[PDB]
DNA sequence: AAAACGACGGCCAGTGCCATAT
DNA sequence: CGAGGTATGGCACTGGCCGTCGTTTT
């Protein structure tokens, strides 16, 4: 209606009618009574608020008799097709392989008796499709074979087949696999393991127009069945803590060992010789037949697979929704244009000139260290003395004169006295010896003189190397640095007179001595490890940021660059060396960890024949330019919790002003006349557990003080649980959201207490500690009541333990069972956290999947030429149309109101708060990005997405400013 | 200060010339200094060389271009500058009563506007070689004009005139694209000042404006006593094509794309001089370790050391050593490696003061052979880097070399 | 003539038709070369470093200024530069006027300078610090390279870039190390020329008695003097240090003795002008040898895909860049003209071979190539090609 | 003249620590 | 009785096994 018994703001009367009716039993007596008492318990009572503008709308029909009904119905009329072609696949009756594998390039059908012929493309419903691709070559697929119901198929690459000097190093649609038929039936269903792979080498994927193709991976069902998590995965393999039940059920994603699992049988051979990784073009053409003959052992392999498992996935996922989630979401797609080489230059370049820098910077030094081998003068060094200062012997077997006309045979008479001595190979060994002049220290870092990339000096140095802090003579607090093989990095603190090539104690207590000058141990930190024998000296531990059970790899790592702007940390050197140092590492850490990845991936350029009309005549539109895409290979289903995986787009980088290259999303370009219009969901894990417990209680919202708070606060007015958090301990929103979502998932106050101590530099241990306890004490109090009972969020912990408890836990909102690797009956207590974080994590995932098909429908619904463009977990993103941008704003929102009123019917609430009703605010933009105002400036790019790209800001909508643009309506014309 | 001990060093290895007292600051930076030594020469040919090859060398668009050292014809009034007439003139023009009462204190316009001056920019005769250059690439709107030379510049007989050696690159761009030019150009001349130095930082840069409004950017280098201008980017726009070419404006314009606009003009001018002394002071380095290695040493970047190999002779027959290290001068001369003959020079010193000596000149490797280069092929050799000695065998030494610097190029 | 047409259509020579003349170019007041001028003058600058002062022990660089100020010999003929900031002090006072303004003629020798006539003088100057770098070891050289100005009779001014080498040895065999050099001089000339008939020499006499050689082209119109050797004993040492001659000393059969000073001039811009007309001796081809050759091959591209062509010429340029050889980038026009009309357009500019790359590369990675001088066309495998165009180069070196 | 008998790099797999995302 | 969770990937280092080739024994 308009206010409930508490006080609470609920959803407006016209769409509450609209969406909920009147059937709903008003809470009794005594359930009001109880969310009464506990509201007065925790002072949250009596505190009116001020209520939100109401919003008026006529949403479409909703079929069915309510919200689960029509949701139930949307599924099925989505997933109705490909489940078809699934069966169709089940009753699948092929006949063996052919006798020999044929050498044409395109694709052969093979029929019965071995007999081959040319066909355009594979003509079924439904296919088990697998590519193998010569590495060495790029990554133009070399060859594939596939397997459809009374038919074999084999394609081969014209690369394959002909012999040319050279190919095109850009790849274009015209070189990829035909895998879709033109404008039976269609909605064609493609099965394989690791089909994103495979989605990648096909033609029609990349074009702007979507398509019905769809994928089902067999690894995503077996994580979704019998899958293991990263422990799980650790401890099976090596199975060659306390309970192993769970194992003969269960195996990892590799295909041998699932075909293994699921139908058993003779085991499948690999390849011995690895020619897709390891041979050239020619080994492949040599070994054709053993090649040909894997891949299709592969390709039925897999598909015995999904015949033993798609059963399994029907009973164990009951729920429409999930197939239908899942197949959407498998259709990830990027767009970008010429800027993104640019960009691989642009980044690359500026890494090359930071690690320029830096390694100059670190070679000179090792250049000057040479020096101390005289005289032996490094035994008094305080950091180089323990390396090899080691010499090797190289190695063998066994006046006035005036001008002259004659001196051209002093000329030959030389060169002839040299062209003998030449020929003195009698005593050089056939291999050369590597600078054995040189001490062995240096030597490792001197890259051999055969090498291909071979460089002067020692130009293998890098700052992760144990040696580069050595010659930097890093110091912690007037202490040097040292290398404990148990222990890790750490720093030697003078004055151990009991013993406690040999150190140079003095060389370390003389510059302590000498650096004090400027300002049984008697120093406090990770304390002293006797076990680390060094006379003279205590080795004490870097702090690390996760306790003192980690051990420092590197001092250089980012969470010590306060320290040194603090000075804590300096260098022997002095200046800004050591600053300057630590700066470039953090710049560059991320590309020198995913430039191999973003470097490499496949794009693929659409020519101008291709591309839509509307850009080509859009005003915007740029000639000459580039118009590519790039199709994310994600695993629909990677994890215990079903969430999508990939290497690179689920872990790419926010842009941001120092860190090189961290522009990448901004690169996810949309043509001209398009846009991408998209949304996030805001505290959305937080509102669930809330939600699951006030359900649990009372059956009421905000019945729980945590869903009372929830729902109070704006994120515009910082008012918000998380900025209300953040602002009680004087943090970042970001560490707010990790130092609660940390305590709901169970981690202990230690964990808390030294996060707060990473962020908040003003406090000490007493003050996080203090505050750690106070605020784990209000949140749930004691767990026991005989000699989770109190607190605000005591009833969530209590409704989440006993739905992970559960013989059979199965999702509240969706149904979806647990794998059957983690069930009581074969784990007992056994990986108890991650089967509590799974309740919530795959209720956000059932969310993920209820906001997809929302999306689709509507789309459907009034024929908006929109597409899904990618989404990470909550994050969504879609390619739109920019006439009809302003449509999809309102289809995002209502999806929004959707999948919050669902969720809520599931858990026998009939209504809904209205402060959760929509979203923050929907993002239009040009590109993506965190926030529409950010320009991401960046070393890569000093000048922005604005004059170096040209692109503009984009605009964050809220509910009345869409409705405003739209009026209510979303009809093409209104 | 510790600057005297590199202009000493500077002194006695014939880097620069003259007394200490002509080798002040001031003469250094103004161009009044009375020259450089050989060294110096040496090291100032191989920074045109590696300037050469970063800015023409691998471009299609880039032409060389030669400026004459003077400005004839008439001339604007009032510049008070220098004016060339040859001493056979300078009684003839007075004799026998040409105008000879007041009038030649108005002579002094006649000296204004009968003479020319000496060259003061590269820039002027860029621009008069503009509408030559146009012809090469077809009117392609983006190319670059690049020279070397010396100009001549007024410094405060009360005042005198200082030369210096200044690269300029002028290119010509759309319009359009001339701030996105300006920035690409301001990065790549930065990073090739950055790569040859020891201490890429000590280079900077800055934004600079003035009364027209124009952007620029400026690059200094961080010498002891402050920063110092190497550099300068100024994006003028058209105005001096117009004014030299006024009028028929038509024929200004190129091809930008499929239009034909008219081009802007990007100015860029280097003082290789300060280059010189900038990269001196670098390599000599105006921590506990460091201050007990106090090696006297100009660590001159290997592509641009004058001196890479020396070459001597060891105790034996004196005759047949003499022969072998005539053989290998020649073959390292002749692939292309500067070698500094010591087997010429009498015996004066020790090995530690033939080596301290290398190091002041900056010389990359010594070379040493002895009676066990006619016993085997091996042959000593020392690496100015580490100061750590080698056997080689000496069929190989003109390959090492050549990868070495080869390599150098790419570290 | 025909050859001075061609060098102002292939941007040898700059400014316009109205300007290029004989004399001009002769005196040095011409406008300047065209790029193609400059790294043909710059080729034979190298060439000329190399056969001197590489290969010898006992010569080495100078630099000399382009000017000299403070006192001078008066009355002569030489540019000098009149006052300059003495232009902003007259105009507010006058000094009476009238035939005292004579003295001011006076005033000019009082603190003008002077330009740079020749490199002679500042390695005269240099002379006496740089003995040192040799111990005092008498014979030894001193070479360089710099432009000279000349009157030319208002009297014009001409820049002509010159090779000078100052020659310091005992005045005993002074006599033999002139005809050496003259020798050796006149061999370089004769190194790169294909008819080294036209290059000769001829003795001189000087009035003081000394004698010396004159180095001379066969120009068309006449012989030109090119370079000059001049055989000039101990009068330019002792002038520039007058009193003490101690410090002029050198050791020589381990005694004492002042040096005898020969002096070698080369027109640097002479010899580029007599290599131009000697190259160019039924087609207008300019045969400039491959040591000279500004400009070493040409590429392009063929009929067929745009992109995959300008590509392989990319790669094809890097590579042929990287190993020291100088590529005009003839593939961004894409054959907009005939051929043949690129071939003559080549061969004007000198470049000795043409290589263009095909659609048929991509196939097999063969590559039509054409020569300069034999002008047969070939197929060859690109990877090769850099290899044997290095060979092309170091055999014409050394036969 | 044949062929043991070793050192000495190449190479790979496995482990540890750090960096990203949500 | 108490744990944050799920994923991805990079480089640095170390242990072991194997193929050359140049001393040593037949
Ligand atoms: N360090 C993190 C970050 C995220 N998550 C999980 C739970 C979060 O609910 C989900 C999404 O987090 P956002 O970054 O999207 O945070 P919210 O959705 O909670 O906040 P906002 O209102 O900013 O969307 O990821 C987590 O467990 N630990
Ligand atoms: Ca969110």
């Amino acid at each position: 209606l308009r206010h409930n018994p508490l006080d609470i703001q609920m959803l407006s009367r016209g769409l509450h009618e609209q969406i909920f009716g009147q059937g709903g039993e008003m809470p009794g007596e005594a359930a009001v009574r109880r969310s009464v008492e506990h509201l007065q318990k925790h002072g949250l009572w009596g505190q009116p608020a001020v209520p939100l503008p109401d919003v008026e709308l006529r949403l479409p029909p909703l079929y069915g008799d309510n919200l689960d009904q029509h949701f139930r119905l949307l599924a099925q009329k989505q997933s109705l097709p490909y489940l078809e072609a699934a069966n169709l696949l089940l009753q699948a009756q092929l006949p063996p392989k052919p006798p020999a594998w044929a050498w044409a390039e395109g694709w052969t059908r093979y029929g019965p008796e071995g007999e081959a012929v040319p066909v355009a493309i594979p003509e079924e419903r439904a296919l088990v499709f697998d590519v193998e691709v010569c590495l060495a070559e790029g990554t133009c697929p070399t060859l594939a074979v596939a397997i459809s119901p009374s038919a074999w198929y084999s394609w081969c690459s014209q690369r394959l087949v002909e012999e040319r000097y050279s190919w095109t190093s850009q790849l274009s649609p015209a070189d990829l696999i035909p895998l879709e038929v033109p404008t039976d039936w269609q909605e064609q269903l493609v099965v394989g393991h690791n089909v994103s792979f495979d989605r990648a080498h096909i033609r029609e994927q990349y074009l702007i127009q979507g398509s019905r193709m769809r994928f089902l991976d067999t690894m995503s069902m077996h994580m979704a069945i019998s899958g293991l998590s990263s422990f799980q995965r650790s401890l099976w393999i090596a199975a060659k803590i306390s309970s192993w039940d769970w194992l003969d059920i269960s195996s990892v994603n590799s295909l041998a060992e699932v075909h293994r699992l699921y139908v058993g049988g003779p085991p499948l051979e690999k390849e011995p010789r690895e020619l897709f990784v390891k041979g050239t073009m020619k080994d492949i053409r040599e070994n054709f037949q053993d090649l040909m003959q894997y891949c299709a052992q592969d390709v039925w392999a897999t598909h015995e697979v999904f015949q033993q498992q798609l059963p399994l996935f029907l009973e164990r996922c009951p729920h429409p929704v999930t197939l239908a989630g899942m197949l959407e979401m498998g259709v990830s797609y990027l767009p970008v244009n010429q800027n993104w080489e640019r960009y691989l230059a642009e980044a690359q370049g500026t890494y090359e000139e930071l690690q320029r820098e830096m390694k100059k910077s670190l070679m000179d030094l090792a250049n000057d260290a040479c020096q101390l081998l005289s005289g032996e003068r490094y035994k008094e060094d305080p950091w180089l003395w323990d390396l090899e200062w080691d010499l090797q012997e190289f190695k063998q077997k066994k006046l006035g004169p005036c001008s002259e006309e004659e001196e051209f045979q002093q000329d030959v008479m030389a060169r002839a006295c040299l062209q003998k001595l030449k020929g003195t190979t009698e005593l050089l060994p056939k291999r050369p010896q590597h600078l054995p002049g040189h001490p062995g220290w240096y030597r490792k870092l001197c890259p051999r003189l055969d090498d291909p990339a071979w460089t002067p000096g020692p130009s293998l140095l890098s700052l992760q190397m144990r040696v580069t802090p050595k010659l930097m003579a890093l110091t912690w607090d007037g202490f040097p640095l040292h290398y404990s093989e148990r222990h890790g990095w750490g720093y030697l603190v003078p004055g151990r007179r009991d013993n406690l090539v040999v150190c140079p104690y003095r060389a370390i207590e003389s510059l302590y001595r000498k650096h004090c000058l400027e300002q049984p141990s008697y120093h406090h930190g990770n304390g002293p490890y006797n076990d680390v024998d060094i006379p003279g000296c205590w080795f004490f531990k870097l702090p690390h940021k996760d306790g003192n059970s980690c051990n420092v790899g590197s001092p250089f790592a980012k969470d010590f660059l306060p320290k040194m702007e603090d000075g804590t940390l300096q260098a022997g050197p002095g200046g800004a060396s050591g600053p300057r140092a630590l700066e470039i590492n953090k710049m560059i850490s991320f590309w020198r960890n995913a430039h191999k990845r973003i470097s490499s991936q496949m794009v693929v350029w659409l020519p101008r024949s291709a591309l839509p009309r509307a850009v080509i005549r859009h005003p915007d539109y740029d000639e000459e330019g580039l118009y590519g895409a790039i199709l994310p290979q994600v695993v629909t289903a990677g994890t215990i919790t079903r969430r999508a995986v990939e290497p690179t787009w689920l872990t790419a980088s926010n842009a941001r002003p120092d860190r090189v290259g961290s522009e990448l999303k901004a690169m996810v370009q949309a043509p001209p006349g398009y846009t991408l219009v998209g949304a996030d969901v805001d505290s959305q894990e937080l509102w669930i557990a809330a939600v699951l417990g006030d359900a649990h209680f009372a059956g009421m919202h905000g019945c729980t003080a945590f869903g009372w708070m929830t729902l109070q606060g704006r994120k515009s007015r910082g008012t918000d649980l998380h900025s209300k958090t953040a602002t009680t301990v004087g943090i970042s929103r970001e560490h707010a959201k990790i130092f609660n979502y940390g305590r709901i998932y169970g981690a202990g106050q230690p964990f808390a207490e030294r996060l707060l101590m990473q962020f908040n530099h003003r406090l000490t241990q007493q003050e996080a500690a203090e505050k750690a306890q106070q605020m784990y004490a209000a949140t749930k109090g004691l767990r026991w009541y005989r000699l989770w009972k109190g607190g605000t969020e005591s009833e969530m912990f209590n409704k989440l333990e006993s739905i992970a408890t559960s013989d059979i836990p199965r999702t509240p909102v969706l149904g979806c069972c647990i794998s059957r690797a983690l069930e009581p009956s074969a784990v007992q207590e056994e990986f108890m956290t991650s089967r509590v974080n799974w309740v919530v994590q795959s209720s956000a995932v059932d969310y993920l999947h209820l906001m997809l098909v929302a999306m689709k429908w509507l789309f459907e619904e009034f024929a908006i030429d929109g597409r899904f463009c990618i989404s990470i977990h909550d994050e969504v993103r879609y390619l739109v149309r920019e006439e009809d941008r302003y449509r999809a704003a309102l289809a995002l929102q209502i999806t929004n109101l959707l999948t919050r009123c669902m969720f809520a019917y599931k858990l026998g609430l009939n209504d809904l708060p209205q402060s959760v009703a929509f979203f923050s605010a929907v993002d239009i933009d040009r590109c993506l990005r965190k926030e529409v105002t950010m320009d991401c400036k960046t070393p890569s790019n000093p000048t922005g997405m604005e004059r170096r790209y040209g692109i503009p800001q984009g605009e964050a909508l809220d509910i009345y400013q869409i409705i405003e643009l739209t009026k209510g309506s979303l009809e093409k014309r209104s | 200060e510790g600057s005297e001990a590199l202009l000493e060093i500077c002194q006695r290895r014939h880097f620069l010339s003259g007394s200490k007292q002509q080798l002040s600051r001031d003469s250094l930076l103004s161009g009044c200094h009375p020259g450089f030594g050989p060294l110096g020469v040496e090291l100032r040919k191989n920074l045109a060389a590696e300037w050469w090859t970063s800015v023409v060398v691998f471009r299609e668009q880039v032409f060389p271009v030669d400026a004459l050292h003077h400005k004839p014809g008439p001339l604007l009034p009032g510049d008070s500058a220098f004016r060339l007439v040859s001493a056979e003139t300078l009684r003839e023009i007075l004799q026998d009563k040409e105008l000879s009462k007041e009038q030649l204190v108005a002579f002094l316009e006649n000296v204004l506007k009968t003479s020319g001056k000496l060259r003061e920019n590269l820039l002027h005769g860029a621009l008069e070689h503009y509408v030559n250059c146009l012809d090469l690439v077809n009117k392609r709107l983006p190319y670059g004009l690049a020279q070397i030379g010396v100009c001549f510049h007024p410094v405060f007989g009360v005042k005198s005139i200082g030369e210096k050696t200044e690269a300029s690159l002028v290119w010509f761009t759309p319009p359009r694209t001339s701030n996105q030019w300006l920035d690409f150009w301001l990065r790549h001349r930065l990073q090739w000042w950055r790569k040859f130095a020891m201490s890429p930082s000590n280079f900077s840069s800055s934004d600079c404006q003035d009364e027209e409004g124009r952007k620029g950017n400026k690059l200094y280098y961080n010498f002891p006593w402050g920063k110092e201008l190497i550099e300068t980017l100024w994006n003028l726009g058209d105005h001096e094509l117009l004014h030299m070419y006024p009028g028929n404006v038509s024929k200004l314009h190129g091809r930008d794309g499929r239009k034909n606009v008219v081009p802007c003009v990007l100015s860029v001018n280097g003082d290789l001089d300060r280059g010189m002394l900038a990269y001196l002071y670098d390599s000599f380095q105006l921590f506990t370790r460091k201050k007990n290695l106090h090696r006297k040493v100009l660590k001159l970047h290997p592509c641009l050391a004058p001196i890479k190999v020396a070459l001597d002779v060891g105790r034996g027959p004196t005759l047949e050593l003499r022969q072998v290290c005539q053989g290998l001068f020649n073959e390292l001369l002749e692939n292309g490696i500067s070698v500094w003959p010591g087997y010429l020079e009498t015996m004066q010193s020790s090995l530690e003061q033939l080596y301290s000596k290398y190091d002041e000149m900056s010389i990359l490797f010594t070379v040493l052979v002895t009676e066990t280069t006619l016993e085997n092929g091996l042959i000593h050799l020392r690496s100015r880097d580490t100061t750590m000695k080698e056997m080689m065998h000496i069929s190989k030494l003109k390959d090492f070399l050549i990868k070495y610097i080869s390599s150098a190029k790419n570290v």
